[PDB]
């Protein structure tokens, strides 16, 4: 069976997390993809609009 | 010039936030998702992904919402309603390479950059990733200047006053009327390329003012006079900053920086608009001592 | 906005993963099996020839659901003058479509 989810990596973000795929339910059929980058010591969070 | 020689020895990664977000838009996708995109996420720009190159290929900016919304409002008086489901792409066609900067590239090159092509926004890229950091601004970047370099040695032109200094625009300053419709004043934005217009009266004093920026609240209706549409202010309004032309360079900067507005209206005694005073000015000024 | 990880399923842990090797097959992406559970995928990119890499991790977040988790692998990948995160964000979208 497989591992449990880490306590620290959130399973829902509301407005070790670094790399990590998150998404918002389609709408629209537009997919929207967000992820936390870094390079050496800043850190950017992305936002893909995708169809 | 002390200017000069800090923003040589200074990488672009040092202006880079700890913490940002970025939104980027894949130019497939249409032009009024795009906007709402920016409306809701709070961003005035963003990078252009083309997936077809597999490349960043321009950027999308408020000046952009500006250009499609007057085009949008002519057109619909004609009975042209394309633009609507326009995607990007499409919008871009209907018509600038993109410019960007490594963060290992000197803040004097991405100073030098944002004057030469004229634009607001440079996106910071990394070569090795191809990632894009951050969006460098006029407004980080001065902010970042006056913060970093010591008061003194202090240059001799930064106690000159505007009047012998003659930075920034004191002829042909577009302005509107508070009885003006929001969408003349896209026409004037659109014409005269100009980021902001004073807000006047009958005699000419500047009373409030009209910011590219207060145009995109309206995405998330252009017939509201320019005085009802700055209502929905947003953010606490002391009024309109401004400033004289016996004022130092070291002051006006110091005003700019901390009220982190884009630019100052000079004015006379009579609150009569003289001039504009911007970052662009600034900036360039700084960079040619 | 309601920020998801990664994607959540009901189906057996072993179903699971098969249906993702097979989207992944699909794609024509590589593949290595490190765990049951912990899947590493590489794929070249068609225009820029660089490579990209990231991991795919199923874990147990409920008694009857399970969240496969997407993680880009900083290697050195992408920046072909292409973008290793944006191009992350599309070999997902890709393996989010085929299943679904
Ligand atoms: N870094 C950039 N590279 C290419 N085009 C840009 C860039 N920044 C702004 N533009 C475009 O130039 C025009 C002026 O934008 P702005 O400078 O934001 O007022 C807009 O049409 C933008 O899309
Ligand atoms: N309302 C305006 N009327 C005329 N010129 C302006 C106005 N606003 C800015 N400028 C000038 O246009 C150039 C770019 O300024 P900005 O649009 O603020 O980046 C600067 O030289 C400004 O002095
Ligand atoms: N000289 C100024 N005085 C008062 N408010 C300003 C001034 N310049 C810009 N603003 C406001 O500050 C916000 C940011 O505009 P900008 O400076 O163009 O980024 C907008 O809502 C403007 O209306």
């Amino acid at each position: 069976s497989p591992p449990i989810l880490p306590p620290h990596l959130l399973q829902v973000i509301l407005n070790v997390m670094l790399n990590h795929l998150y998404a918002l339910s389609i709408k629209d059929s537009v997919m929207v993809l967000s992820a936390t980058h870094r390079y050496k010591k800043k850190y950017v969070t992305t936002l893909l609009y995708k169809p | 010039s002390v200017y000069t020689t800090f923003m040589k020895s200074h990488r672009c990664y040092d202006l880079i936030p700890t913490s940002s977000k970025l939104v980027v838009f894949d130019t497939s996708l249409q032009v009024k998702k795009a906007f709402f995109a920016l409306v809701t996420n709070g961003v005035r720009a963003a990078p252009l992904w083309d997936s077809k190159k597999q490349s960043f290929v321009g950027m999308l900016t408020i000046t952009d919402f500006i250009n499609i919304l007057h085009r949008y409002y002519k057109s619909a008086l004609v009975q042209i309603y394309e633009l609507e489901e326009h995607k990007i792409e499409t919008w871009r066609e209907v018509y600038k390479p993109l410019v960007c900067i490594s963060p290992n590239a000197s803040l004097f090159d991405a100073v030098s950059s944002l004057i030469r092509n004229k634009i607001h926004r440079l996106p910071v890229i990394d070569p090795e990733s191809g990632n894009t950091l951050y969006i460098l601004t006029h407004k980080r970047i001065l902010k970042f200047l006056k913060l970093f370099i010591t008061e003194f040695p202090k240059p001799e032109f930064m106690s000159k006053s505007l009047e012998e200094l003659q930075i920034g625009t004191y002829a042909n300053i577009a302005m509107v009327r508070t009885t003006t419709p929001v969408y003349v004043a896209l026409g004037i934005f659109v014409q005269h390329r100009v980021s902001a217009l004073p807000v006047v009266d009958e005699k000419g004093r500047v009373v409030d003012i009209y910011s590219k920026f207060d145009v995109i609240n309206l995405a998330a209706n252009l017939d509201v006079s320019v005085t009802k549409a700055l209502q929905h202010r947003s953010h606490y309004f002391e009024g309109v900053l401004k400033c004289y032309l016996h004022e130092t360079l070291e002051a006006i900067i110091n005003r700019l920086v901390e009220a982190e507005v884009h630019r100052l209206v000079v004015v006379d005694e009579h609150d009569v608009v003289k001039g504009i005073v911007s970052l662009s000015d600034i900036l360039q000024a700084l960079v040619l001592t | 906005a309601k920020w998801h990880l990664g994607i959540r399923s009901q189906s057996r842990p072993n179903d699971i993963m098969a249906e993702v090797c097979r989207a992944i097959k699909q794609l024509d992406y590589e593949w290595k099996v490190v765990n049951p559970y912990y899947l590493r995928v590489r794929r070249k990119n068609p225009v820029t020839s660089t490579f990209s890499k990231m991991s795919l991790q199923l874990y147990q977040v409920d008694s009857r659901t399970y969240l496969l988790d997407f993680r880009s692998i900083d290697d050195g990948g992408g920046g072909g003058g292409g973008s290793h995160t944006i191009e992350f964000f599309e070999m997902c979208a890709n393996l989010i479509k085929i299943l679904a």
